[PDB]
Protein backbone atom coordinates (compact mmCIF):
# COMPACT_ATOMS: atom_id res chain seq x y z
CA UNK A 1 0.00 0.00 0.00
CA UNK A 2 1.23 3.73 -0.30
CA UNK A 3 -0.88 7.00 -0.72
CA UNK A 4 1.37 9.06 -3.44
CA UNK A 5 -1.09 11.76 -3.80
CA UNK A 6 -4.11 10.10 -2.37
CA UNK A 7 -4.88 7.69 -4.87
CA UNK A 8 -4.89 4.71 -2.22
CA UNK A 9 -2.75 1.97 -4.27
CA UNK A 10 -3.24 -1.98 -3.37
CA UNK A 11 -1.59 -4.36 -5.24
CA UNK A 12 -1.33 -8.37 -4.34
CA UNK A 13 -0.35 -11.39 -5.70
CA UNK A 14 -1.72 -14.70 -4.17
CA UNK A 15 0.17 -18.25 -3.82
CA UNK A 16 -0.24 -20.68 -1.30
CA UNK A 17 4.16 -20.91 -1.75
CA UNK A 18 6.24 -22.75 -0.24
CA UNK A 19 4.50 -22.51 2.68
CA UNK A 20 7.58 -21.59 4.29
CA UNK A 21 6.16 -18.08 4.85
CA UNK A 22 8.23 -15.51 3.28
CA UNK A 23 9.53 -17.42 0.41
CA UNK A 24 12.73 -16.86 -1.82
CA UNK A 25 11.57 -16.99 -5.42
CA UNK A 26 10.86 -13.83 -6.72
CA UNK A 27 7.32 -12.52 -7.18
CA UNK A 28 5.56 -9.25 -8.91
CA UNK A 29 2.55 -7.98 -7.61
CA UNK A 30 -0.48 -7.27 -9.59
CA UNK A 31 -2.76 -3.99 -8.70
CA UNK A 32 -6.43 -4.50 -7.65
CA UNK A 33 -8.12 -1.63 -6.59
CA UNK A 34 -6.62 2.31 -6.69
CA UNK A 35 -9.23 4.70 -5.17
CA UNK A 36 -8.49 8.10 -4.42
CA UNK A 37 -9.29 8.75 -1.06
CA UNK A 38 -6.77 12.21 -0.61
CA UNK A 39 -6.41 11.96 3.30
CA UNK A 40 -3.75 12.10 6.04
CA UNK A 41 -2.55 8.59 6.85
CA UNK A 42 -0.12 8.10 9.60
CA UNK A 43 -0.81 5.07 11.95
CA UNK A 44 -1.91 1.30 10.84
CA UNK A 45 -3.35 -1.65 12.31
CA UNK A 46 -5.16 -4.88 11.26
CA UNK A 47 -7.90 -6.96 12.19
CA UNK A 48 -8.67 -10.50 12.54
CA UNK A 49 -11.09 -13.00 13.16
CA UNK B 1 11.72 53.44 23.95
CA UNK B 2 8.21 52.72 21.96
CA UNK B 3 6.61 50.34 24.63
CA UNK B 4 8.72 51.78 28.06
CA UNK B 5 7.54 55.13 27.26
CA UNK B 6 4.77 56.75 30.27
CA UNK B 7 2.64 59.15 28.13
CA UNK B 8 1.38 57.50 25.31
CA UNK B 9 -0.49 60.37 23.01
CA UNK B 10 -3.84 60.43 22.42
CA UNK B 11 -5.54 59.25 19.21
CA UNK B 12 -6.20 63.12 18.06
CA UNK B 13 -3.17 63.28 17.87
CA UNK B 14 -1.04 60.06 17.45
CA UNK B 15 2.53 60.45 18.26
CA UNK B 16 4.56 58.63 15.00
CA UNK B 17 7.99 57.77 15.71
CA UNK B 18 10.55 56.34 12.72
CA UNK B 19 12.19 53.19 13.41
CA UNK B 20 15.53 53.08 11.11
CA UNK B 21 19.02 51.84 11.36
CA UNK B 22 18.61 48.86 14.05
CA UNK B 23 17.89 45.00 14.19
CA UNK B 24 14.09 45.07 14.46
CA UNK B 25 13.74 41.79 17.23
CA UNK B 26 9.97 41.16 17.83
CA UNK B 27 10.70 39.02 21.40
CA UNK B 28 11.60 42.72 22.92
CA UNK B 29 7.87 43.50 21.92
CA UNK B 30 6.63 40.21 22.59
CA UNK B 31 8.12 40.34 26.44
CA UNK B 32 7.44 44.00 27.23
CA UNK B 33 3.42 43.67 26.90
CA UNK B 34 0.66 40.82 27.76
CA UNK B 35 -1.37 41.40 24.35
CA UNK B 36 -4.77 41.52 23.61
CA UNK B 37 -4.90 41.77 20.25
CA UNK B 38 -1.43 41.88 17.75
CA UNK B 39 -3.63 41.27 14.55
CA UNK B 40 -1.27 41.56 11.57
CA UNK B 41 -2.36 42.39 7.66
CA UNK B 42 0.21 42.78 4.91
CA UNK B 43 2.76 40.26 7.11
CA UNK B 44 2.91 37.11 9.15
CA UNK B 45 3.29 37.20 13.18
CA UNK B 46 5.43 33.88 13.27
CA UNK B 47 7.75 35.44 9.84
CA UNK B 48 8.62 39.09 11.09
CA UNK B 49 12.55 37.86 12.17
CA UNK B 50 13.40 36.96 8.58
CA UNK B 51 12.72 40.28 7.01
CA UNK B 52 14.04 43.26 5.89
CA UNK B 53 12.54 46.29 6.35
CA UNK B 54 13.14 49.97 4.73
CA UNK B 55 11.65 52.02 7.54
CA UNK B 56 9.36 51.26 10.37
CA UNK B 57 6.52 53.37 11.72
CA UNK B 58 5.34 53.14 15.45
CA UNK B 59 2.43 55.13 15.81
CA UNK B 60 1.51 54.90 19.63
CA UNK B 61 -1.73 56.05 21.48
CA UNK B 62 -3.92 54.88 24.42
CA UNK B 63 -7.63 54.04 23.15
CA UNK B 64 -10.87 52.55 24.58
CA UNK B 65 -11.41 48.78 24.54
CA UNK B 66 -14.11 48.72 21.42
CA UNK B 67 -11.74 51.08 19.36
CA UNK B 68 -9.10 48.74 19.54
CA UNK B 69 -11.19 46.44 17.37
CA UNK B 70 -12.40 49.16 15.44
CA UNK B 71 -8.54 50.17 14.48
CA UNK B 72 -8.22 48.13 11.30
CA UNK B 73 -8.23 48.75 7.79
CA UNK B 74 -11.38 49.13 5.91
CA UNK B 75 -13.07 50.28 9.18
CA UNK B 76 -15.96 52.60 10.43
CA UNK B 77 -16.56 54.50 13.41
CA UNK B 78 -15.90 58.32 15.30
CA UNK B 79 -12.11 56.86 15.42
CA UNK B 80 -11.67 55.43 12.42
CA UNK B 81 -13.27 58.42 10.71
CA UNK B 82 -12.14 61.68 12.74
CA UNK B 83 -9.01 60.46 14.70
CA UNK B 84 -6.96 58.10 12.93
CA UNK B 85 -7.73 55.96 9.85
CA UNK B 86 -6.11 53.24 8.79
CA UNK B 87 -5.54 52.89 4.91
CA UNK B 88 -7.03 49.84 3.15
CA UNK B 89 -2.98 48.95 2.07
CA UNK B 90 -1.75 48.54 5.24
CA UNK B 91 1.15 46.32 5.53
CA UNK B 92 2.13 46.32 9.46
CA UNK B 93 0.86 44.69 12.56
CA UNK B 94 -1.42 46.49 15.21
CA UNK B 95 -0.59 45.46 19.25
CA UNK B 96 -2.63 46.42 21.50
CA UNK B 97 -2.56 45.47 25.99
CA UNK C 1 -13.70 20.13 -23.72
CA UNK C 2 -11.76 17.48 -25.82
CA UNK C 3 -9.65 16.34 -23.39
CA UNK C 4 -9.88 12.98 -20.90
CA UNK C 5 -9.10 13.28 -17.03
CA UNK C 6 -8.48 10.52 -14.59
CA UNK C 7 -9.99 12.08 -12.01
CA UNK C 8 -11.60 16.26 -11.19
CA UNK C 9 -10.81 17.34 -7.27
CA UNK C 10 -13.48 20.52 -7.06
CA UNK C 11 -11.77 22.85 -3.77
CA UNK C 12 -14.20 25.42 -3.04
CA UNK C 13 -13.68 28.41 -0.29
CA UNK C 14 -14.07 31.91 0.13
CA UNK C 15 -11.46 33.73 0.57
CA UNK C 16 -10.68 37.83 0.45
CA UNK C 17 -9.55 39.83 -2.73
CA UNK C 18 -6.30 40.34 -2.58
CA UNK C 19 -5.62 36.24 -1.41
CA UNK C 20 -7.02 35.08 -4.76
CA UNK C 21 -4.36 37.06 -6.41
CA UNK C 22 -2.38 34.92 -3.06
CA UNK C 23 -3.65 31.36 -4.37
CA UNK C 24 -1.71 30.02 -7.22
CA UNK C 25 1.67 27.47 -7.10
CA UNK C 26 4.19 27.91 -4.34
CA UNK C 27 3.16 31.87 -3.34
CA UNK C 28 3.71 33.30 -0.09
CA UNK C 29 1.50 34.40 2.55
CA UNK C 30 -0.58 32.82 5.82
CA UNK C 31 -3.60 31.38 3.28
CA UNK C 32 -0.72 29.60 1.07
CA UNK C 33 1.41 28.17 3.94
CA UNK C 34 -1.14 27.59 6.63
CA UNK C 35 -4.99 27.38 5.27
CA UNK C 36 -4.51 26.34 1.75
CA UNK C 37 -1.49 25.36 -0.64
CA UNK C 38 -1.33 24.22 -4.32
CA UNK C 39 1.43 21.47 -5.57
CA UNK C 40 3.98 23.38 -7.52
CA UNK C 41 3.29 20.76 -10.61
CA UNK C 42 -0.59 21.67 -10.65
CA UNK C 43 -2.15 20.76 -13.79
CA UNK C 44 -5.99 22.38 -13.28
CA UNK C 45 -7.46 25.78 -13.28
CA UNK C 46 -8.34 28.30 -10.44
CA UNK C 47 -12.01 30.16 -10.86
CA UNK C 48 -13.03 33.38 -9.02
CA UNK C 49 -16.16 35.26 -8.46
CA UNK C 50 -17.66 38.15 -6.48
CA UNK C 51 -19.71 36.95 -4.13
CA UNK C 52 -21.15 39.98 -1.77
CA UNK C 53 -24.99 38.81 -2.04
CA UNK C 54 -24.53 35.55 -0.56
CA UNK C 55 -21.63 36.71 2.23
CA UNK C 56 -22.94 39.40 3.66
CA UNK C 57 -26.29 40.97 5.31
CA UNK C 58 -26.74 44.28 7.47
CA UNK C 59 -25.47 44.14 10.78
CA UNK C 60 -22.12 42.06 9.78
CA UNK C 61 -21.49 38.74 9.15
CA UNK C 62 -18.92 36.69 10.97
CA UNK C 63 -19.47 33.27 9.89
CA UNK C 64 -16.17 32.64 7.98
CA UNK C 65 -12.57 31.00 9.28
CA UNK C 66 -9.09 30.99 8.73
CA UNK C 67 -4.87 30.29 10.27
CA UNK C 68 -2.63 32.53 10.98
CA UNK C 69 -1.15 30.93 13.22
CA UNK C 70 0.45 26.85 12.23
CA UNK C 71 3.19 25.15 13.51
CA UNK C 72 4.54 24.78 10.17
CA UNK C 73 4.23 25.32 6.47
CA UNK C 74 1.04 23.41 4.91
CA UNK C 75 1.85 20.48 2.62
CA UNK C 76 -0.02 20.49 -0.49
CA UNK C 77 -3.68 19.53 -0.63
CA UNK C 78 -3.85 18.75 2.88
CA UNK C 79 -6.34 19.85 5.85
CA UNK C 80 -5.32 20.74 9.34
CA UNK C 81 -8.29 21.39 10.84
CA UNK C 82 -7.52 22.00 14.38
CA UNK C 83 -8.05 24.51 17.48
CA UNK C 84 -4.92 24.29 19.06
CA UNK C 85 -3.33 27.90 20.78
CA UNK C 86 -0.67 28.56 19.32
CA UNK C 87 2.24 28.68 21.69
CA UNK C 88 4.62 31.34 22.51
CA UNK C 89 7.62 31.96 24.53
CA UNK C 90 8.12 28.97 26.03
CA UNK C 91 4.79 28.28 27.97
CA UNK C 92 2.51 24.96 27.75
CA UNK C 93 -0.04 28.08 27.65
CA UNK C 94 -4.02 26.54 26.42
CA UNK C 95 -6.31 29.62 26.13
CA UNK C 96 -6.95 32.89 24.99
CA UNK C 97 -4.86 36.30 26.17
CA UNK C 98 -1.58 37.29 26.26
CA UNK C 99 0.76 34.84 24.30
CA UNK C 100 -1.91 32.28 24.23
CA UNK C 101 -3.52 33.10 20.51
CA UNK C 102 -6.10 31.16 19.23
CA UNK C 103 -4.81 29.79 15.47
CA UNK C 104 -7.85 31.19 13.71
CA UNK C 105 -9.32 34.62 13.20
CA UNK C 106 -12.45 35.64 11.47
CA UNK C 107 -12.48 36.10 8.32
CA UNK C 108 -15.81 38.95 8.89
CA UNK C 109 -17.81 39.63 5.52
CA UNK C 110 -19.89 42.94 5.42
CA UNK C 111 -21.59 44.29 2.30
CA UNK C 112 -19.61 47.26 2.18
CA UNK C 113 -15.73 46.96 1.86
CA UNK C 114 -13.31 47.52 -0.81
CA UNK C 115 -13.02 45.39 -3.69
CA UNK C 116 -9.58 43.78 -2.04
CA UNK C 117 -11.97 42.90 1.21
CA UNK C 118 -14.47 41.79 -0.84
CA UNK C 119 -16.15 38.00 -0.53
CA UNK C 120 -14.05 36.33 -3.14
CA UNK C 121 -15.73 33.00 -4.08
CA UNK C 122 -12.76 31.11 -5.07
CA UNK C 123 -13.10 27.53 -6.51
CA UNK C 124 -10.24 25.44 -8.01
CA UNK C 125 -10.16 22.76 -10.28
CA UNK C 126 -7.97 19.47 -10.34
CA UNK C 127 -6.79 17.78 -13.16
CA UNK C 128 -4.93 14.31 -13.55
CA UNK C 129 -3.38 14.34 -17.05
CA UNK C 130 -1.78 11.20 -16.64
CA UNK C 131 -1.64 7.39 -18.78
CA UNK C 132 -4.68 6.10 -16.73
CA UNK C 133 -8.80 5.05 -17.55
CA UNK C 134 -10.13 8.50 -17.88
CA UNK C 135 -13.74 9.54 -16.36
CA UNK C 136 -13.98 12.83 -17.75
CA UNK C 137 -14.90 14.00 -21.28
CA UNK C 138 -16.73 16.41 -23.51
CA UNK C 139 -18.53 16.01 -26.85
CA UNK C 140 -17.78 12.22 -28.33
CA UNK C 141 -18.71 10.28 -31.94
CA UNK C 142 -17.88 6.95 -32.15
CA UNK C 143 -16.64 6.30 -35.80
CA UNK C 144 -16.16 2.41 -35.74
CA UNK C 145 -12.55 1.37 -35.51
C1 LIG D 1 -0.88 13.84 9.21
O1 LIG D 1 -1.05 13.71 10.61
C2 LIG D 1 0.18 13.48 11.33
C3 LIG D 1 -0.18 13.33 12.79
O2 LIG D 1 -0.82 14.51 13.28
C4 LIG D 1 1.17 14.61 11.07
O3 LIG D 1 2.41 14.30 11.71
C5 LIG D 1 1.39 14.77 9.58
O4 LIG D 1 2.26 15.85 9.30
C6 LIG D 1 0.07 14.99 8.86
N1 LIG D 1 0.34 15.15 7.45
C7 LIG D 1 -0.57 15.31 6.48
C8 LIG D 1 -0.14 14.92 5.10
O5 LIG D 1 -1.69 15.76 6.72
C1 LIG E 1 10.98 48.94 30.93
O1 LIG E 1 12.37 48.64 31.14
C2 LIG E 1 12.64 47.96 32.38
C3 LIG E 1 14.14 47.83 32.48
O2 LIG E 1 14.63 46.82 31.60
C4 LIG E 1 11.91 46.62 32.40
O3 LIG E 1 12.14 45.99 33.65
C5 LIG E 1 10.42 46.83 32.18
O4 LIG E 1 9.76 45.58 32.08
C6 LIG E 1 10.17 47.64 30.91
N1 LIG E 1 8.75 47.90 30.74
C7 LIG E 1 8.17 48.06 29.55
C8 LIG E 1 6.70 48.33 29.57
O5 LIG E 1 8.81 48.01 28.50
C1 LIG F 1 4.92 60.78 21.74
O1 LIG F 1 4.26 62.03 21.96
C2 LIG F 1 3.59 62.12 23.23
C3 LIG F 1 2.89 63.45 23.27
O2 LIG F 1 2.11 63.60 24.45
C4 LIG F 1 4.59 61.94 24.37
O3 LIG F 1 3.90 61.95 25.61
C5 LIG F 1 5.34 60.63 24.20
O4 LIG F 1 6.35 60.52 25.20
C6 LIG F 1 5.97 60.55 22.82
N1 LIG F 1 6.65 59.28 22.63
C7 LIG F 1 7.91 59.17 22.18
C8 LIG F 1 8.61 60.46 21.88
O5 LIG F 1 8.45 58.08 22.04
Amino acid sequence: FKNIDGYFKIYSKHTPIIGRDFPQGFSALEPLVDLPIGINITRFQTLLA
Amino acid sequence: EVFNATRFASVYAWNRTRISNCVADYSVLYNFAPFFAFKCYGVSPTKLNDLCFTNVYADSFVIKGNEVSQIAPGQTGNIADYNYKLPDDFTGCVIAW
Amino acid sequence: NDLCFTNVYADSFVIKGNEVSQIAPGQTGNIADYNYKLPDDFTGCVIAWNSNKLDSKHSGNYDYWYRLFRKSKLKPFERDISTEIYQAGNKPCKGKGPNCYFPLQSYGFRPTYGVGHQPYRVVVLSFELLHAPATVCGPKKSTNL
